[PDB]
């Protein structure tokens, strides 16, 4: 990557898999090196080794390198120091939780936990930010309401809350989009929708312009045009 | 693990405590109105019962 970044002077697009294995590898030889076990048996040189890797990957005056680094988080304990150290060092975190996979949503990206500081009302402008702010609130409310729904059900809930719940379920399944590489693992034609189009399509939903559309007609389909089309499909 | 599975279960128990607390309070709120109605109603009923009694 350095040869590309510097010497060839081009852009790169690094991918590493899985960096827990990198941590783990260092941990194994730590013992052999005779170094006293650190927390959860990790190498005491955990920080500096991570640091050398992470620091090496950067966008210099010369090249620019876009790393995408997979991390395996044992038993989804992000608290585990090795994931936690990596969590800090990475610029644009995305968390993919098991639960979301189980909900049948592929992406498995947990929207609440995926957070990137690249999202700003300047970086992606006021509209993008505001739309996303509405999404974030809607989902967080929905999560809060899960406890109430669990025992009480839809009872103490307001009309406003009911619309929010309905929207959240629609958004939850609007996020669901098939991957091109899951024309094998799901056998559904992949769908890639341009960013501007997605912002617009999500904007419409939030405004409730398509809250007359069934919940399952948002499920595992692309854009608004597709959501509408799957509404037509269900209608038929 | 033990700690976390305990902890999540304890959080659940906490949330349950909170909901049952909340519910109990709201129940009290509803109860006052309920009692108010029942007096007025019972008075009306008693006037009819007056006939049934006296009629034996």
């Amino acid at each position: 990557a350095e040869y590309f970044r510097d010497e060839e002077g081009q852009d790169v697009l690094l991918f590493i898999d899985n960096i827990f294995r990198f941590t783990q590898a260092g941990s194994e030889v730590s013992a052999l090196l005779g170094r006293i076990p650190s927390a959860v048996g990790y190498q005491p040189t955990l920080a500096t080794d991570m640091g050398l890797l992470q620091e090496r990957i950067t966008t210099t005056k010369k090249g620019s390198v876009t790393s995408v680094q997979a991390v395996y988080v044992p038993a989804d304990d992000l608290t585990d120091p090795a994931p936690a150290t990596t969590f800090a060092h990475l610029d644009a975190t995305t968390v993919l939780s098991r639960g979301i996979s189980e909900l049948g949503i592929y992406p498995a990206v947990d929207p609440l936990d995926s957070k990137s500081r690249l999202l700003d009302a300047a970086v992606v402008g006021q509209e993008h930010y505001d739309v996303a702010s509405k999404v974030q609130e809607t989902l967080q409310t929905y999560k809060s309401l899960q406890d109430i729904i669990a025992i009480l059900g839809m009872d103490e809930l307001s009309e406003q809350d009911k619309l929010t719940v309905e929207r959240a379920r629609k958004i939850q399944r609007f996020l669901s989009q098939p991957f091109a590489v899951a024309e094998v693992f799901t056998g559904i034609p992949g769908k890639l929708v341009r960013l501007k189009d997605t912002v617009a399509s999500f904007k419409a939903v939030l405004e409730g312009k398509y809250d007359n559309i069934p919940e399952h007609a948002f499920y595992m389909v692309g854009g608004i045009e597709d959501v509408v089309a799957k509404a037509e499909k269900l209608a038929a | 693990a033990t700690l976390k599975e305990v902890e999540m279960r304890l959080k659940s128990i906490k949330n349950i405590e909170k909901i049952t607390k909340t519910m109990k309070i709201v129940a009290s709120t509803r109860l006052s109105k309920a009692e108010k109605a029942k007096i007025s109603a019972k008075k009306m009923d008693e006037a009819e019962q007056l006939f049934y009694k006296n009629a034996e």
